[PDB]
DNA sequence: TGGAGAATCCCGGTGCCGAGGCCGCTCAATTGGTCGTAGACAGCTCTAGCACCGCTTAAACGCACGTACGCGCTGTCCCCCGCGTTTTAACCGCCAAGGGGATTACTCCCTAGTCTCCAGGCCCGTGTCAGATATA
DNA sequence: TATATCTGACACGGCCTGGAGACTAGGGAGTAATCCCCTTGGCGGTTAAAACGCGGGGGACAGCGCGTACGTGCGTTTAAGCGGTGCTAGAGCTGTCTACGACCAATTGAGCGGCCTCGGCACCGGGATTCTCCA
């Protein structure tokens, strides 16, 4: 046998694509899981893990922490609209709400 | 030196906007949800992660009601909340 | 028993103050006490059916979480 | 043996925002963030599996799937991420 | 002549619409509507019948429950007449 | 090319969906708003619908897309198959 | 051999076992399906499948219809509050509203 | 061919209101209902099954699961005829 | 308070087409037997949840003052409803092309299954840095 | 906003189990071909509905008075909350066995496609019953 290389390697990825693909066999999902699925799933859950990271950092720069807190990520996807479309009906432990005050009740 | 009706209020918006502390204390809840759940089994245990689930999804819950009804009472060109507002806020959410 | 006295008048402006509220009647008071009441009735419900069916006397908050998820309340951070 | 995300969402953090930590609720919410795409996703691609009298999950199952859930730029941008992973993996 | 007061005529119209099953909507624009629509998605593009169908009654089951809050809301601000803010009021409640 | 169709959607077919739930007064601003709402809610269902017609390498969208489209965002209708 | 007699048969039903056992072996809703599952729910079906038939029949009679029309299953649904919780999020074609004018609109 | 509730619908009308037909659109709306409502209670005991890792859907998994799913005199009605159909299969 | 144009309810005749009953058959449900394995059941650990006391202290509760605010009344004017006339595009029927859905043969590449091997992720231990506290 | 301190969560550093390499087999789906429902473009009458317009009436909206009921401050009560201890239900893991469900094969009758029929119901027309507006 040659050396093992992994299948997230060869795809450029840092999430698992066989953790994934074990997922999606034993998930109960179809009876047969195609090879580029688990890549392609690893890639799509990659990719929006690093948008949601990306703006909870922004958000906890912007509160001058550099560790992110569950209210970084409530501001990470709430300020986003795509986030927002996604996530509209998932409640963040720890997170609060925007500060949002209408007009009517400034002085 | 006493302020004036409502300038308090909204810096108590701007503080509790500004926090992620869950706004119900602990042990009246613990006290409602076993209560409740007495309804359905009789001595059931609860972990501590279930009852602060409970909590948070319960205090999300409600802060979204409010924030609907209060659009409902600008909608009723008025500032003070009543239970009309809250009754139609769950009409039209559907509950 | 009478525990939904305990969810008290300052913990439901706090939660209103929350929600961006100015102004708050003497009457929201049991009507969030009411809908509270149905919405931990609802939940509570639910997380007792799937602790019942798993054999076991304690409700775990993975119960609270699928009886939430049952009900589009999706809850993050909890094991979830 | 409680498999999670959290080496995961360390390597991601660390290639974007190199000085930036996390805390441990924060990795609760995006293991559970993370959960919760995959179980949609993969429900998504078992529905549209089923649809078209179809016994396989494919690249083309996952790509419609995304288009399904993800809104516009999201569903692109991720569709391209996914395409480039795939070539990426049949080119080596 | 006879002229009916402003109210009456709109409750025999309320009762006969609410009576009725029938769709409301004329079925060509409808059509040519959805056409349209999905002109901006994909080029050469055909339908079913049962599909333009199914889009109509979606459509119209969709705006009717949205009149319905729309009017609730119309009500809540002390009125019998709707007005584009109710609309708005129902769908950010709603959630759209 | 389909152009500017939005005006099929006529002022008396938004009044006779507005009798259809209960309104006894309409201001004429509401129309444009309706309008919208329908064109709205037209797009997020067929695009999903073409999706799933293109999913399958068909041109033809059918009831099934329709129906599988309006079940996804929790609008399912009934008696056109399932 | 001996005779072939059905499973709806012997459980004292009228909807299909076997057809449910199918449906739940080539569902992908899990690797085993029991023997009691498809006659519970074969019996569960029945017994909605009656529910809403009833009332329908009784809206059908109520508007001097022998034959159930869509406006009947729906003015079946909605008038009861079990049914209506069940169905809330449905849409029933060729079905209607409830006639409900609101007691402001009224002279 | 095609497979559908078009004989059991009416055997259950014919036994409830004998003197009262259907036409093909309510029917077609009744097989859909009965197709919903499967598919609800089946998607539920599968995903009861997969949080206490079991790989059968037995009459205990469809019993919590129109628990679950069905509103309070439903729920209670339907485990009766359940639990009384699974006992008279079992017995007989 | 009582009368008239108009809508509404009720009843009888007519035609139609769509549900509903019946038959051939085929295909999926039924029966019979085998085997492996998922799960039922007992045993044991030791995690964690309930129970309770002290205290000190933050939070809640009661009371009083008062001013912002809800709410009702009035006026106005404007905007939408009611209805007559016109025009305009929907609707139905019949109609042909002709694109594409749906079925069938085949054949091949793709993916399940299996044995082996090893290295990546995981539990535990440690120490060190990022916020909260403290004060002006 | 600026200057010191503390502490507790957090990033880093041997075994075991699950992911990868290589091979085999078989079956699902891609490709080609064909056949016919069914989809669209169009002509033409027609008549129903959309559109336009005019009067008017009722209701949205603004202003104003008033009476009251939440907001706010303060003093007193009370029980949340943290620490600490104790103890016992029961969550969870492991081992063993046994019933039960997948699987394969032969049989057979249940349900579906197809076809013929007759009455339930929409439609039309006439008569009785409100019904809503106005003097």
């Amino acid at each position: 046998r040659a050396k093992a290389k992994t299948r997230s390697s060869r795809a450029g990825l840092q999430f698992p694509v066989g953790r994934v693909h074990r997922l999606l066999r034993k998930g109960n999902y179809a009876e047969r899981v195609g090879a580029g699925a688990p890549v392609y799933l690893a890639a799509v859950l990659e990719y929006l893990t690093a948008e949601i990271l990306e703006l909870a950092g922004n958000a906890a720069r912007d509160n001058k922490k550099t560790r992110i807190i569950p209210r970084h990520l409530q501001l990470a996807v709430r300020n986003d609209e795509e986030l927002n479309k996604l996530l509209g009906r998932v409640t963040i432990a720890q997170g609060g709400v925007l500060p949002n005050i209408q007009s009517v009740l400034l002085p | 030196h006493r302020y004036r009706p409502g300038t308090v209020a909204l810096r108590e918006i701007r503080r509790y906007q500004k926090s992620t502390e869950l706004l119900i204390r602990k042990l009246p809840f613990q006290r409602l949800v076993r209560e409740i759940a007495q309804d359905f089994k009789t001595d059931l245990r609860f972990q501590s992660s279930a009852v602060m689930a409970l909590q948070e999804a319960s205090e999300a819950y409600l802060v979204g009601l409010f924030e609907d009804t209060n659009l409902c009472a600008i909608h009723a060109k008025r500032v003070t909340i009543m239970p009309k507002d809250i009754q139609l806020a769950r009409r039209i959410r559907g509950e | 028993r009478d525990n939904i006295q305990g969810i008290t008048k300052p913990a439901i402006r706090r939660l209103a103050r929350r929600g961006g509220v100015k102004r708050i009647s003497g009457l929201i008071y049991e009507e969030t006490r009411g809908v509270l009441k149905v919405f931990l009735e609802n939940v509570i419900r639910d997380a007792v059916t799937y602790t019942e069916h798993a054999k076991r006397k304690t409700v775990t908050a993975m119960d609270v979480v699928y009886a939430l998820k049952r009900q589009g309340r999706t809850l993050y951070g909890f094991g979830g | 043996r409680k498999e999670s995300y959290a080496i995961y969402v360390y390597k991601v953090l660390k290639q974007v925002h190199p000085d930036t930590g996390i805390s441990s609720k924060a990795m609760s919410i995006m293991n559970s963030f993370v959960n919760d795409v995959f179980e949609r996703i993969a429900g998504e691609a078992s529905r549209l599996a089923h649809y078209n009298k179809r016994s396989t999950i494919t690249s083309r199952e996952i790509q419609t799937a995304v288009r399904l859930l993800l809104p516009g730029e999201l569903a692109k941008h991720a569709v391209s991420e996914g395409t480039k992973a795939v070539t990426k993996y049949t080119s080596a």
